[PDB]
Order: C-alpha cells, then structure tokens, then sequence
RNA sequence: CUUUAAAUCCUUUAACGAGGAUCCAUUGGAGGGCAAGUCUGGUGCCAGCAGCCGCGGUAGCUCCAAUAGCGUAUAU
C-alpha cells in the first residue's frame, strides 16, 4: 500500500494581457506534511508539459485536520515574459532577481 | 453455594401464624405443604419427622418480599377466607393455600385463559382453591360463586387498581376485613415519580371509605414497589 | 413524615422549626414582597441574597 | 459569566446533589455543575416568560416554536413533546447526558466514565471527520451516530504508539 | 421615517425564527453542507464572504489579531449551549 | 390467523418494533432465540418479548406467553420471522427475541413508549 | 498524593459515599442465581413498616 | 396565513441576492462559462428521454438462455460496455466470465483457500469501468480487489473499510471508484493511481447500494435508515431524501437527474432532485404472499433501468420479472409484462445497446438464508428484448 | 429510612410539585397582593399544585 | 516544509520524552501523638502553658471546604 500526492486544478483561466495562465491548485496529502513548492512546480510542469522555470506558485494554506491544501499557480508563455511581468520578490524566490541595498 | 439437598436443618415458627423459618447455614421462609411430595414451581422442600415444608421465593412473589421486609400484619391466618385478584399461574396462590389450611378457602381470579388452565390443574390437587376465570373489573359477573371474605389480596397491576379493589371490597369484603394491595409505581403513572404515585394511591383509598394503615417498600427484591395494608369499615372501639 | 413528597409553605416560626427537624423536605416562606424557598437544591429562580 | 455561586453555601441537600452528579458523570469540580444549572435556569426562565403570554400572541408562538426546535435539535426533548410544558419539565441530568464524555461511555467505546474522559483528552475520539478533544462537547441528535475512534489512533487501526514500538524494539 | 421602517422589516424577515419556518414547509430536499459549526454564526458568515472574495481575486489578505481571536472564540462557543435562548426581534414584521 | 396469536401488531406498530430491535442489537441489549428468551424471563431481566406468528408450528413459542403472565412482561406477535431476522442481525429467521434490562441505557424512553403501546393492544 | 488531582479526589469521595449509604438502605439486586436463602438471618421481631394516620 | 406570508416574503428577498450573483457571473472568462452552459444544454439534449416502452414485447421462455456454472446463488453481475462478456459472482466466492454470444466460460477465478489471489468470503458487489479495462469486486472480508478485465489478472487490493463492502460503482468516463460499506462510511478510490482520496459520512445505518454516472456524484441507499442520499463530492454537499417505509435494499439511476429504488416492503419509488419525497410510489410491486391474515408483500431484491430511457425492471422472488414504464415527468409507473423466471432475482443489468436484459438467479437471497427455493437454479439468465414499432 | 433520600437530598421530588399550604400563608399572600399560583411558579419555574 | 518584502505566529510533520509515573497543587479551618527536657501554680503521684532545645553524639500524622486558585484587615 502506497500513499500519493494528488493535484487538482480549478478556475483555470488564460490571461492574454500578460501572456500567462492562472489557476487554483488543490493538493491531497492525507498522511504527509505540507508539500514543498518545488515538488508542486515539477508535478504541475509534468501535468501541463512545460519547463519548471516558468511556473510560479504561492498562497498555500492547509485546512484544519491536515487533509487538503489550497494554493494559486501561474504558468507563463516564456521566461522573458515572466521576468518582465512577475513581482521582484517571487523572482527572487527563484533566484532570477536580486535586491540591492540603497544608502540613505 | 446455598442450601444443598441432603443438609440437616431446623424449622421454627415465624411471628406470623402459618409461616415458618428454615434455620440453618442459610435461613429460608417456608410454609407447610398441603399436598406432600409435590413442588408447584420447582422450589426446594424439606422433609420433617409425614410433615413437609416448601420454600418461599421472594423474587417470584410479592407477599414473601413484604414478609421478609418486616411488615407488621398480613392478616392471612389459618381458617380464613381470602379473595385473590390476579392469581396468574398460581405460584403465590399455592403458598396462600398452605397458610389458610384445609379450613380456609382461597378464591383465585384470573382473566387470562392461558394462565386459567394452570389454576384448574392446581385446583385439582388443592381442595381449598376455587378458580374463577373472569375479569376482576366486573365483580357482579361472578357474585354467585363468592361469599363473604375476610382478606382481599390484589396483584392486578393496572392503572385503576383502587377502583377494582373498591368494587370488590363493597360487594364481598365483610365489615372489619383487611386488604393487601401491591402497587407498581411504573404501571399507574410512568410520568410521575414513584413516591408521588404512592401518596395518590393512598388518597384514593380514603375516598372509597377504606382506611389504609401501613405501607412499606420491597427494595431489596423489587424497585418502585409498595405494599399497603388497611382495614375496611372499622368497628367502633 | 408519611410520604416525604410535599413542600411545606408556611410563615409560622414554630412550624418551620419543626419541619427542619424532618430531613429532606423543603420549606417555602414569604420574604420581602416575594416567595422564597429554604431547603431546595433546585431553587433556580429564587431571591438572591 | 457562565456560572453563579450558590446563594446558600452550607446546605446538606445541595452538597449531596452535587456529590451525586459529580460522581455519576465524572465531573472535575462544582463549577461544571453550576454552569449546567445556570444554562438550564436561563432556558426555564425563558420558557416561563413565554408561557406568561397569550396563546394567539404571535411572539409566543414564534419564539416558542424556535426554542422547541433548538431543544429538539440538541436532543433534550422528544418530537412528541414539542410544548413549553415539557421544556418546564426538563432537569439538569438531561443536559448532563449530552456531553461527549458520557456519550463515549454509553456507546461502549470506553469501559468507564473517567476512561472516556482520558480517551477524549488524548485525541482518540472523532465525530464525523473532525477530531474533538473537549469533554464538554455537546453531541447533537444527528451527530450521535457518528462518534468513533480517530483514523490516526492506535485503537482505530492507526500506527502503534510509543510504548508498543519501544517494547518491540526491546524484544 | 420610511427608510427606518423598511429596514426594520428587512431585519425581521431575515431573523432566525422566520427562516426556521422555511425548512419545515420546504418541499425541496434538505441540504446539509459539512461545516465545523452546526449553526449559522456571524463570524462564520464573514469567513464565507472572505473566501468567496478569495476565489474571485487571486490574492491573500491579512487578518487582524482581534478578528482571529474572535474566530476561535466562536469555535469554542460552537460546542457550548450559550445562545439557545437568544432570538432576534420579530415585532417589526408583525 | 391462528387465534392463539392474539396480540398481533399492525403495520405502524411493526415498524416501531423492528426499528427498536435493530437499535437494541447495536447496544448489546438483545437476546436472540427461543431458548435465550426463556432464560431472561427466568432471570427477570426482560423488557418485552417479540415473537413471530408465521412459525409453521406456532406451538414451539407458546410457552413464552405463560412465563410473561407471571413476570408481568408485555409481549407481541409479528407476521414474519424473516423480517424479524434482519433486525436481529442474523442470516436466519428468528421466531422469538427478548430485549434486556440495562442500567443507565439511553434506550429507556423508546422502550417505555413501546411497553405502553403493547399494553394498549390488550385493551 | 490524592490531593494533587482534584478529579480523582472526587472519584474517591463518591466510592466512599456509596459504601456509607449501604448501612442506611438496601441496594436492589436481581435473581441472577436460583434462590437459596438470605445468606443471613431472618429476624421476625423487627417491624420496618411506616404507619399511616 | 401568517406563515404563508412570511414564507412568500422570504422567497422574494432571496431572489434579490441571486440577481447580484447573476450580474457578477455575466461579467475565456464569461465566454468560457457560457460555453460550459451550451455543452450542458447539448448534454441535456443528448439525454432526450427516448420513449421505447411501447416497442418492447415480452419474450418466450425458450428464447431465454440459461448459463449454469455456479455452485451457490449468484449475488451480483455486471455487463461489459462492448456487450461481449458478462462477469458474475456468487456465494461460492468465485467469479466466472461468460461469453454473451456463445454462453461458455471464458475465465474462472477460484475461491482463495484459507498464494493465488481470490476472495475468502461472499462477494457482494462488482463494478466495471466505462472503458472495460478495470474490474472491481467487494467481499465480506472488508477488501476491494482490482482485476484486469481482459485477462482476469489481479492488480491491486484496496484496504481501509472496517466492515463488509456492499456497493461499488465507477464514475462514468473516468477511473474514479466509489465504495461503501456496512461501517456507514463512503470512500473514494482512484484505481489508476492505486490511491485513497477521502472518506464521507452522514449515514446512520448500514449502506445497501451505491450508483453513479458521469457527474462527480453518487447516490446511496440507507437500508433501515429509510433515506436515500445524494453526495456532491466537489461541492462538499449532501442531500437527504425521506421516502418509502422499510429498508431500502437496491437502487439504480435512470439519468443524471432521476433514480429508482426498491424496498423490503414491496414498494418501488421514482425520485427527482427537485422534490424531497418520491414523485411516484408503486406499493406491492410484486404482489402479496403468506397465509391468510399474515400476508406480506414480496421483497424487492433488485431494480434496473435502461439508461436515458423510460424502461424499468424490478426483481423479486415472486417467480416473475416485471417491466415498468416511467410516466411523463417520472410521476407514474405502469406495468408492461411479466417474464416468468423462478428464483431470487439478485441482480438486473441492461445491456449498453438495450437489446437484452441479464438477470442473476439464485436459490437464496443475496444477503442471507432466510428463504431457500429448491425449484430455482443458480444460473445467469440472458433475457432477449425484441423491439417492433 | 426512606429510599427517596440520598442522604439529605430528595430525588423523587420532581418538577410537578405538590405543596401543602398553611392557613396563614393564604392571608399574608393577599395582604402583599401576591397571586398564589403565579408567584409560586415564578419562584420555581415549574408547574406547582 | 509552509508562511512572509524578510522573519516570527497559526496549521502540517520526522525523531526522543513515565512507576514513587520524585516529570511530586496550593490556600484556609479543626484535631492526634512525646523525654532522665524547661517554666509557673497547687488539690502528696496534679493542673496550665508548651515542647526540632534531652546523657553522649552531626556523619513525608489524620479529617474537613474550595481548587490553579485561595485568605486577612477597614468601611459597609
Ligand atoms: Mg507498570
């Protein structure tokens, strides 16, 4: 007997103003802890046949009891569009952008 | 263990007439067998040196529990006429027939036809039992078979016990006679509390020109049960 | 003494002192402009003092 | 506040009643009795003040209907007893039977009332999906058939506890 | 004065007692949505409106500490019989 | 019907009886079988007796009414031993079953209501 | 040590209270075994009924 | 009419809220939502409720083919989507695959001894996927076993139920499996990823049957509970219907919005989502039995309906299988004909094309040994249905 | 000793109360203008006889 | 892990963690037990108060009420 991590997609909509697609991600993990975002990204890339570099996921909350997790995910058309459209902190989470200290 | 078969034992009279005490390692309540060598319901009997006594079970009879509980008077004595309401199969009736002896008479009333056949078979062996297969709610329907009696014992277990007893007391019970009534509190009124029922039943007896004298509970053997002993139309003192 | 199911409602002082010697029976009396109960655990809406 | 101290602090009848209730229902102290007494006092006062009004008064009809529905939902009344009179007939032990501790004890999951309290406090009891560890949980009529052992508990087919694993490691 | 009277009627129509009659005579099947609280509460209602806004707008808002404590205060309150005798006024409707 | 099966429950009362029997089985408060029903009557731990009127010999359960009259225990008949089998949680028909007295049981209110209904059948 | 936990202290008080009550009143028991006697004496001089007047 | 006035005014107020939600729904964003509505309307047109009741004619006993290979009474059976094979199981703990065209045995799964896979207890329910790939069987040993339908090769064993498994049905078009048991719980199983999803509660007694369709939804029979419940899994909602008296033993869906259920007091009811109580109720569907003064109706053991049509078949131990017509709006049930067939009809399944009906016949009821019919044969009977306008 | 009492606590005394009224209790109730049945129900929140 | 601009907190979760289970609940009230010991007053052998202090030696009594809470003083 083996346990699995299940991923379900809801409210999928394609935003052509930003050349991306956005959706709500539901994670089923009955026995284990909260799944790290990198595992979610690679599984979602496998599901949607893209490279993991252009998936950005966030907003993961586990429901009381530990049964389900709910978050949000976005898939970009290309890496340049992701660099041009994403907030700086989410890019820094992937290591693409680095902040600089400013003197006062 | 218990009182095993083949044990020496002593029998002495009780405070009440016609009742005996079976003294040994355990003490049992016994009555003298009117028909020696027969057991009515499988009770243990003792042979005495031509003379034989039968044990009385207080769990299957309400009169035995009252006697063991410390009642003052039962008024059932040898040579007395007893009207019994709700005889059922006759387990308690057999012990009553032992107390009254050959001179006394027992009137057994039971409406059920199934249990009525058992009374007739019991009446075959005991000449002092008169089976009456009729409803106790209508005493006028069997007034031909019953003369004046001394004691009325009621174990009918109905909501209208007092009305049933009062109708029989007016028709058949002599002046100065006594009654023994068993009250199951759950039967008259389940909603009211047990002791509040006992106060109401005593009141209804007073409104029927009956004077209750004593009451007691049967707690070790029964729950929410009471026995009331009283007198009907007392003579002036 | 016989039945132990009643609650005694009285205002006489000597009668109340007699009932207190009998166990398990509450006493009801009038205090101020309200009714009050003495020996009842389930008093609930009784005057609070 | 949720409770009120007794008006007469030295009463043999009150002490005996409190002792009987605490011993029979496995309560912690007198405060747990006083809370239930206070709640029942509010409920019966509301029932009386509703009973004071006119029969055809719409306020009496509506508020009495709502109160009866709530009391039937929590399980203290019967569907055949939907009147204010039966609300007045209510006792404290009727509210005491609805706690999760005595419900666990009466359902055969635990063999004692204090054992039921210990089982509840150790996260071994579930009602539907949620795990409940509050002994004073009030079991509704519908939830009464959904009290069981939690899926993660050793008694409910879960992984064995610390003592079992350590003893198996020893031998 | 017309605004206060009409608002007063609205509150009465949405009182728990008026809605209580509704499921009695509802020929439609009863709906039982799973929830940790057995009955409707004000704090639970705020959570429902927040989560519906959550699925509309893909952003996570912060929660004040006084609100979060009130969330768990209702959570303990749910498994307690404190508000059985609490009913909203109906005199405006009748 | 055989006239010896006198307290025959109607359609409405039958549903209440069979529902209570299934509930009593979950609470470990039910004794199943003619022999086991007799033993509870001897020990005085029975609320009421439920019997099936469709036994091909009705005679094998007729000793139970006699015991009930002495202990003052209510009793009824039902039309199906097969229907009585399902509520008892057994895969075979049952011709007699007994509900046991249990202290502190929460089925007391349902049992008490049934006992009053049975006594009403006997007028 | 029993003073450390108030819950188990109230448990012990109830157990003693039932023991002390046994002197005052008789507890109800069923006929789980066939009747074989009282296990004790049968006193015929004690009269424990309540007079009504 | 104070109650009526309050109910009417409350209905008016509720309509105002729905208007605001519609405006937000009106605001591929809304175009994709409208496309979903068009597909649902077209799907509703797909289930056009074709009336084929009149064209059905009663066959003859010679036309009925009797396949006999089971030791004990058959409890359940399923029909492959291609209408080529029939899977059947019996109290002998064995599963036999039959060829529809020839009637011979294609493969036999023996009872496991107390290590080839198999069932050591009575098999109560079976389900097959819509593509014909997977076969599932439930037994009294609290186990669910998965078989490759084409080769009868054992694949997986699903554990987790705490009592006997009583109902199984695959979601139509997917590999998602729904299971129920006497432990009052409903579980969700994904066969392809051999994983457990979740558990649902709400029933108060042992569950007797389960059915599902393409929608992510299933219906269950409450047995002695007397309720039939609709489980909205993605919406996390539960609908409760109160209907006919007695234990509810069997159920079958007619379409995505209707179902038929049978009871142990002879009642057969047609249900709708709109109304809590049953729309139609046919009392004593198979007549009455018993000695004079002790008469009771025949128990309904199995029900079946032909998908997206108005044909309903009910099975009992009254030695006949009865065909029924659903009225307009599923408000009336009308008897068509009687097919003489002696024994307990423990299972009824229509073919995908609708040209024949498969009935499981056993000497005993599928749930117990309350009756034994000596004249009955433990067989799987294929009843041909002929349609002439 | 009566079986109703658990030491000093009367268990069989139930929400329908049967109460004995004294002759002076009636007179003082009228002087304070207290309705007899109504005021007793206010004190106990139960039906009183 | 998740959270967050970053981190903390909440919710998940891996491994350790109990026989005197010393991993030791308190506050208020009322009682019992004592020597080659001290003081005071007497009714020879007594009584009151009290007693970790004695010849030599220095290497964890009982009961009651409330209970994580429970007393005292003044005014009322
Ligand atoms: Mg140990």
């Amino acid at each position: 007997m083996n346990d699995t991590v299940t991923i379900r997609t809801r409210k999928f909509m394609t935003n052509r103003l930003l050349q991306r697609k956005q959706m709500v991600i539901d994670v089923l993990h009955p026995g284990k802890a909260t799944v790290p975002k990198t595992e979610i990204r690679e599984k979602l890339a496998k599901m949607y046949k893209t490279t993991p570099d252009v998936i950005f996921v966030f907003g993961f909350r586990t429901h009381f009891g530990g049964g389900k997790t709910t978050g949000f995910g976005m898939i970009y058309d290309s890496l340049d569009y992701a660099k041009k459209n994403e907030p700086k902190h989410r890019l820094a989470r992937h290591g693409l952008y680095e902040k600089k200290k400013t003197s006062r | 263990r218990g009182n095993q078969s083949g044990k020496n034992v002593m029998v002495e009279p009780h405070r009440h007439e016609g009742v005996f005490i079976c003294r040994g390692k355990e003490d049992a309540l016994v009555t003298k067998n009117l028909v020696p060598g027969e057991s009515v319901y499988g009770e243990k009997r003792v042979s005495i040196s031509k003379i034989e006594y039968r044990a009385w079970n207080p769990f299957r009879s309400k009169l035995a529990a009252a006697i063991l509980g410390g009642v003052d008077q039962i008024h059932i004595k040898p040579g007395a006429k007893v009207l019994y309401l709700g005889a059922a199969s006759g387990t308690t009736v057999s012990h009553v027939s032992d107390i009254v002896g050959p001179d006394g008479l027992v009137y057994a009333v039971e409406f059920s036809h199934r249990s009525g056949r058992d009374l007739i078979n019991l009446a075959k062996k005991r000449t002092n039992i008169i089976p009456v297969i009729e409803d106790a709610r209508h005493p006028h329907k069997y007034r031909m078979l019953i003369a004046m009696v001394d004691v009325i014992f009621a174990d009918v277990a109905q909501p209208d016990q007092t009305r049933i007893v009062a109708l029989n007391a007016h028709t058949f019970l002599r002046n100065g006679g006594h009654f023994v009534i068993s009250i199951k509190a759950n039967c008259i009124d389940s909603t009211a509390s047990a002791e509040a029922v006992f106060a109401s039943e005593v009141k209804k007896m007073q409104q029927e020109n009956m004077k209750p004298q004593e009451q007691l509970t049967l707690e070790p053997y029964e729950r929410d049960h009471a026995v009331v002993v009283g007198v009907y139309r007392p003579p002036p003192k | 003494t016989q039945h132990k199911c009643y609650i005694v409602a009285t205002v006489d002082r000597d009668l109340k002192r007699r009932i207190r010697k009998i166990p398990g029976v509450p006493i009801m009396y009038i205090s101020n402009h309200r009714y009050n109960i003495e020996r009842m655990p389930d008093d609930y809406g009784a005057p609070r003092f | 506040k949720t409770y009120v101290t007794p008006r007469r602090p030295f009463e043999k009848s009150r002490l005996d009643q409190e002792l009987k209730l605490i011993g029979e229902y496995g309560l912690r102290n007198k405060r747990e009795v006083w809370r239930v007494k206070f709640t029942l006092a509010k409920i019966r006062k509301a029932a009386r003040e509703l009973l004071t009004l006119d029969e055809k008064d719409p306020r009496r009809l509506f508020e009495g209907n709502a109160l009866l529905r709530r009391l039937v939902r929590i399980g203290v009344l019967d569907e055949g007893k939907m009147k204010l009179d039966y609300i007045l007939g209510l006792k404290i032990e009727d509210f005491l039977e609805r706690r999760l501790q005595t419900q666990v004890f009466k359902l055969g999951l635990a063999k004692s009332i204090h054992h039921a309290r210990v089982l509840i406090r150790q996260r071994h009891i579930r009602v539907r999906k949620q795990v409940v560890n509050i002994p004073s949980f009030i079991v509704r009529l519908d939830s009464q058939k959904h009290i069981d052992f939690s899926l993660r508990s050793p008694y409910g087919g879960g992984r064995p506890g610390r003592v079992k694993r350590k003893n198996a490691k020893k031998g | 004065e017309k605004k206060r009277l009409e608002r007063a009627k609205r509150r009465a129509l949405s009182s728990s007692v008026i809605r209580e009659l509704k499921e009695q005579y509802s020929d439609a099947p009863e709906e039982i949505r799973d929830a940790r609280h057995p009955h409707v509460t004000r704090q639970s209602q705020e959570d429902q409106h927040r989560i519906n806004y959550e699925e509309s707008m893909m952003v996570r808002l912060s929660v004040s500490k006084r609100e979060k404590g009130r969330r768990k205060r209702a959570n303990v309150m749910s498994s307690q019989l404190h508000s059985l005798t609490h009913f909203s006024d109906i005199s405006a409707l009748t | 019907v055989n006239p010896k099966a006198y307290p025959l429950a109607d359609a409405h009362l039958t549903k209440k009886l069979l529902d209570l029997v299934q509930q009593s089985c979950n609470y470990k408060q039910l004794r199943k079988g003619a022999n086991e029903a007799t033993k509870t009557l001897n020990r005085g731990i029975s609320e009421f007796i439920v019997m099936a009127a469709d036994a091909e010999p009705l005679e094998i359960i007729l000793h139970l009414p006699l015991l009930c009259e002495d202990k003052n225990v209510p009793y009824v008949f039902v039309r199906s031993k097969q229907a009585l089998g399902r509520a008892c949680g057994v895969s075979r028909p049952v011709i007699a079953c007994s509900v046991t007295i249990k202290e502190g049981s929460q089925l007391k209110q349902q049992i008490q209501s049934i006992q009053q209904s049975i006594e009403r059948l006997l007028v | 040590k029993i003073d450390r936990n108030p819950r188990v202290k109230h448990r012990e008080k109830f157990r003693r209270a039932k023991i002390r009550r046994r002197g005052q009143v008789r507890e109800v028991r069923k006929e789980e075994q066939r009747y074989s006697g009282e296990l004790s004496g049968i006193r015929a001089g004690v009269k424990k009924s309540i007079k009504l007047k | 009419e104070t109650a009526q006035e309050k109910k009417l005014r409350l209905a008016k107020l509720y309509l105002e809220q729905l208007r605001q939600q519609e405006e937000e729904k009106a605001e591929f964003e809304e175009d994709q939502v409208a496309g979903r509505l068009k597909e649902d309307v077209l799907e509703q047109r797909g289930r056009l409720q074709k009336l084929v009741a009149k064209e059905i004619q009663a066959p003859a006993s010679a036309d009925i083919r009797v396949l006999r290979g089971h030791q004990l009474s058959i409890t359940c059976l399923v029909v492959t989507p291609d209408d080529s094979a029939i899977f059947s199981a019996a109290k002998d703990c064995s599963i036999i695959k039959w060829s529809v065209e020839s009637g011979r045995k294609l493969h036999v799964i023996p009872r496991a001894k107390k290590k080839p896979p198999g069932h050591s207890s009575h098999v109560l329910c079976m389900a097959i996927s819509s593509d014909g790939k997977y076969l599932a069987s439930g037994d009294r040993s609290k186990l669910i076993l998965i078989w490759e339908a084409q080769s009868c090769q054992h694949l997986y064993t699903f554990t987790g139920h705490r009592d006997a498994v009583s109902g199984l049905a695959f979601r139509r078009g997917t590999h998602q499996l729904y299971s129920t048991s006497h432990d009052r719980s409903v579980k969700v199983w994904n066969v392809a990823e051999n994983s457990y999803v979740e558990t649902l509660f709400g029933h108060q007694d042992a569950v007797a049957a389960l059915d599902a369709l393409s929608r992510e939804c299933c219906v269950t029979a409450g047995g002695r509970d007397g309720t039939v419940r609709v489980w909205k899994i993605p919406e996390e909602s539960q609908l409760v219907f109160y209907g006919h008296q007695g234990s509810i033993d069997c159920i079958h869906l007619i379409n995505e919005e209707h179902m038929v259920s049978g009871a142990d007091d002879g009642s057969v009811a047609l249900w709708g989502l709109s109304k809590k109580r049953p729309l139609a109720l046919q009392r004593e569907a198979h007549g009455l039995r018993g000695e004079p003064g002790l008469e009771q109706p025949f128990w309904i053991s199995s029900v079946a309906a032909l998908l997206n049509t108005d044909l309903v078949a009910t099975g009992s131990h009254s030695s006949c299988v009865r065909l029924w017509q659903c009225g307009e709006g599923f408000r009336q049930l009308d008897l068509l004909c009687d097919i003489p067939l002696v024994g307990f009809i423990n299972s009824l399944k229509f073919s995908s094309s609708g040209d024949f009906l498969v009935a499981g016949v056993g000497q005993e009821h599928r749930l117990g040994r309350w009756w034994r019919i000596k004249e009955a044969r433990n067989s799987v009977c294929i009843i041909p249905l002929r349609r002439v306008p | 000793h009566p079986s109703c009492l658990f030491f000093q606590y009367n268990t069989q005394l139930g929400p329908p109360y049967h109460i004995l009224v004294d002759t002076n209790f009636i007179n003082f109730s009228i002087k304070a203008k207290l309705d007899l049945v109504q005021s007793m129900m206010d004190c106990l929140y139960a039906k009183c006889i």
